[PDB]
RNA sequence: UGCGAAAGCAGUUGAAGACAAGUGCUUGUCGUUCGUUAUAAAUGGCCUCG
């Protein structure tokens, strides 16, 4: 897992996490999502656009 | 006269009315009337008798690429 | 069923209600009749083609 | 058989009104009706005339007891269909609608008769059982 | 069924195209290496193009088009160009040649040669008997 | 793998998105979904197929 | 059955095995016509009882 | 311009492509600058087989222009898309739509192409490898497609719901590009 | 009269046969009615068939060439 | 196309202009008009997250 801050838009913060799975999770911490928000804004990356055969896991 | 897919007959006593996928041939190669294309493809053509013509004609699994039909 | 109606027709007439007790019979018989209009249509086309190659 | 066929062939060529009477002749049998249609009806004009005469007759009295005219229509449709529809005469299409309309009733008329036939059959049997 | 373009100096892969549904048996290219033509078991001839100047500067190939001209496998393919000629000749299990134009492969016309052209006769007939 | 069975009892937020796989489809249903009209008809008439 | 006859009339003539597949079919479809006609008759008399 | 049959504007909003009957010709013009000014007959783009075939093959139903002006996508009633390289008028055929393609749109970088039509399926063509990603079973046929964001975060679509012949039932769908879920319907 | 659109007369007749009842019908007249109805059923089936009909290489061959 | 029930009952599918092809003539078309209630066919089929 790792933090990510957009190099242009400093207000943009985000966490990416991955495991021995065919999907990746992104957690948007921008604005008040980190602490104040009762819920977390989570997105799942699971589409490789025709290149599934090359990739077995998002872990690394 | 006959080719791979055509047969023709020419009478040599009568004069005719005067009225892409090959080399363009700019360079040199070195250094009464009947026409039919009904019969094809032809292996051989010739006459058995004066009024009999013998025309001889030609009478595997493939990868399936379907043709959509609605 | 055909013989039951014929033989016991007199007894069946003297019954207070039939449709409620013979509802299943009527529904079953109704379905078979509905096939008749379409079966004739299929039969005519079968005969039309059957006649065709038999003469040929 | 041969005489009536030749007479009918001549009347078709002659546009005679006697075509209908030739068709109801009792000498006609089913196999020669097939032979006549296959061998002698070689022109669309002759085929149209025979259909127009038969269809008009059947339209007027679809309940005529003479099975011959229907027998002509059945085999005429069965054997010569591909070109009967090829006939582009408007009147030929109109007469087809009239014939279909008349017969279409009869198809509706059949289920009622079968029920009436059934109820009588029980009545005859019950009377016979009562007699015995 | 894949066509891959490798960099010779580094012996690394530049591009990969999953084009064919079966084996790619034969490849060919034009004089200037603007087009690469592939054919195989799936009976299709694919054209990969780098003719555009932007493609050339970036060295990126494009799966421009394909055509289904054969009834069976395409075992052999060859190309020729000159000031008076422009051919893409192919053939295979169908036993017949197919002739296309390299420059106008996508839209140009094609010719299917007869399976047997009897220049040398394999049959004779005797008038007597 | 000593934390596989945690289930997140002590955590602030639990996020669930796992969706169970659909019930296994038969050969004829798969063919219809993939627009294989002819093959779907063939799967209709096979030995030991319910009427 | 209506489509396959309308779609394979010519193949029907040149294939013998297909022909017998209809001959028994015509006998069977005829048998169903008899049953449906019969069912209408029992249906008719059943109305008389009620 | 006179006798404008079809028109489109780049995503940036600085180029205009339009088809006119002056059969027909396509011209692309820079709108704030004179940098881009090109025109060419549609006959050059069209394949010869199309000239042989019916009018559906030669009928354009959609047109998209890249931001850089290097590429122009033409969609046909047959369902075939043709990307044209404006520098040298080289054609590239993309064929998945069985029926007329109604919406075409380029990505900001130009490497992806949104296409939609009667299939009710939105296709992202990956132009590098000619691949495609699908979003099927949408509510209606796709009239318009757009990539809407500085980084292409969202896709905005217009759906038609052609079942109702009495009225045109438009629906605006804003999808999250990350996971292709309806952000706002 | 019957034994001597028609369904609206026949369906009316079927109502008669229900109204008259089993006992009241007489065998002698019933036979004539049976002959009539069987006659119509044969015809009605015949017309139905007509209505549906309206709705509905050699290795060696010898030919003469035209020249 | 009108009416009607769903069955059916009546009634239509014309004229001009332009373009293309073939040989002034023939045929076919129309992101052209006026008037009347008035086959298809560019190898081209629907995602991933067990």
């Amino acid at each position: 897992c790792t933090f990510y801050t957009s190099l242009s838009n400093q207000n943009q913060q985000n966490i990416f996490t991955a495991g021995r799975r065919r999907y990746m999770h992104s957690w948007d911490l921008s604005l008040e999502n980190l602490t104040h928000s009762q819920t977390a804004k989570i997105e799942k990356f699971s589409r490789l656009y025709g290149h599934e055969s090359t990739q077995r896991s998002f872990e690394n | 006269f006959w080719g791979a897919t055509w047969i023709s007959r020419i009478d040599f006593d009568v004069d005719f009315p005067i009225n892409g996928l090959t080399i363009t041939d700019e360079s040199n190669f070195m250094n009464h009337f009947f026409f039919t294309d009904k019969y094809k493809p032809l292996l051989f053509v010739d006459l058995i008798s004066s009024n009999e013509l013998a025309i001889i004609e030609r009478n595997q699994k493939a990868f399936i690429q379907p043709k959509l039909v609605f | 069923v055909k013989w039951c109606l014929i033989i016991h027709g007199g007894y069946l007439v003297s019954i207070p209600n039939l449709m409620s007790t013979l509802s299943s019979l009527h529904s079953t018989l109704k379905r078979r009749s509905d096939l008749l209009p379409r079966l004739l249509a299929l039969d005519a086309r079968l005969d039309c083609t059957i006649n065709k190659f038999k003469t040929l | 058989q041969v005489e009536i066929a030749n007479i009918l062939s001549s009347h078709l060529e002659a546009n005679s009104t006697e075509i209908l009477d030739d068709l109801m002749s009792g000498s006609w049998t089913e196999p020669e009706i097939k032979k006549f249609i296959l061998t002698k009806i070689n022109t669309v004009d002759h085929l149209s005339k025979i259909f127009l005469t038969i269809s008009k007759s059947i339209t007027q009295n679809p309940w005529n007891e003479e099975n011959l005219l229907p027998l002509w229509l059945k085999w005429l449709l069965t054997l010569k269909s591909g070109e009967l529809n090829s006939i582009k005469d408007k009147h030929t299409k109109k007469n087809c609608k009239h014939l279909k309309s008349a017969l279409r009733s009869s198809e509706e008329i059949l289920p009622v008769l079968l029920g009436i036939q059934g109820r009588l059959e029980m009545l005859r049997r019950q009377a016979k059982l009562r007699e015995d | 069924g894949s066509i891959k373009f490798w960099d010779f100096q580094f012996a690394t892969l530049n591009q990969s195209f999953k084009a064919h549904d079966a084996d790619v048996l034969c490849l060919t290219t034009d004089t200037d290496n603007n087009y690469v033509f592939s054919a195989g078991v799936d009976r299709k001839i694919f054209q990969f193009s780098q003719n555009t100047n932007k493609s050339q500067k970036n060295n990126r190939w494009v799966n421009s088009s394909n055509r289904l001209l054969h009834g069976n496998d395409i075992r052999a393919i060859c190309a020729y160009q000159s000031k008076g000629a422009d051919f893409l000749v192919s053939g295979g299990v169908e036993k017949t040649l197919v002739i296309n134009s390299l420059t106008s492969f996508s839209n140009g016309n094609y010719r299917k040669m007869p399976t047997v052209e009897p220049y040398s006769k394999n049959v004779l007939v005797n008038k007597e008997q | 793998m000593r934390g596989s069975e945690y289930q997140g009892d002590q955590e602030h937020i639990i996020h669930n998105d796992k969706v169970r796989s659909q019930r296994r489809m038969r050969a004829f249903e798969r063919n219809i979904n993939q627009f294989k009209w002819s093959e779907a008809l063939d799967n209709a008439f096979v030995p030991g197929m319910a009427k | 059955v209506a489509v396959v006859l309308e779609l394979y009339g010519n193949t029907l003539e040149s294939s013998p095995v297909l022909q017998e597949l209809m001959i028994d079919l015509k006998t069977k479809v005829r048998h169903e016509i008899h049953k449906s006609k019969e069912a209408q008759r029992i249906e008719g008399m059943l109305q008389l009882l009620t | 311009w006179h006798n404008v049959i079809l028109s489109n504007i780049s995503s940036n909003g600085k180029l205009l492509a339009h088809m006119c009957k002056d059969h027909k010709s396509i011209s692309v013009v820079s709108l704030f600058d004179d940098s881009v000014n090109l025109s060419f007959p549609l006959g050059s783009i069209l394949s010869s087989q199309t000239q042989s075939l019916s009018y559906n093959t030669r009928y354009v139903s959609s047109m998209a222009i890249d931001n850089m002006g290097q590429q122009l996508a033409v969609g046909f009633a047959s369902g075939v898309i043709s990307i044209v390289s404006l520098a040298d008028l080289q054609i590239r055929l993309l064929k998945w739509h069985i029926d007329s393609v109604l919406s075409l749109s380029f990505s900001h970088d130009g490497s992806y192409l949104l296409s939609g039509g009667w299939e009710k399926v939105m296709s992202l063509w990956q132009l590098e490898t000619n691949s495609q990603q699908f979003l099927p079973r949408l509510n209606g046929i796709i009239i318009d497609c757009q990539v809407l964001g500085p980084q292409g975060n969202y896709y905005s679509l217009i759906l038609q719901m052609t079942e109702n012949n009495s009225n045109s039932d438009y629906q605006f769908l804003l999808l999250n590009a990350s996971d292709l879920t309806s952000k706002l319907s | 009269f019957i034994t001597s659109q028609s369904t609206q007369l026949f369906q009316l007749l079927s109502l008669v046969l229900d109204s008259i009842g089993l006992f009241s019908l007489e065998g002698a007249l019933l036979e004539n009615l049976t002959l009539y109805i069987d006659k119509q059923v044969e015809i009605a089936e015949r017309n139905t068939e007509l209505w549906n009909l309206i709705d509905t290489l050699p290795t060696y061959t010898m030919e003469y060439l035209d020249i």
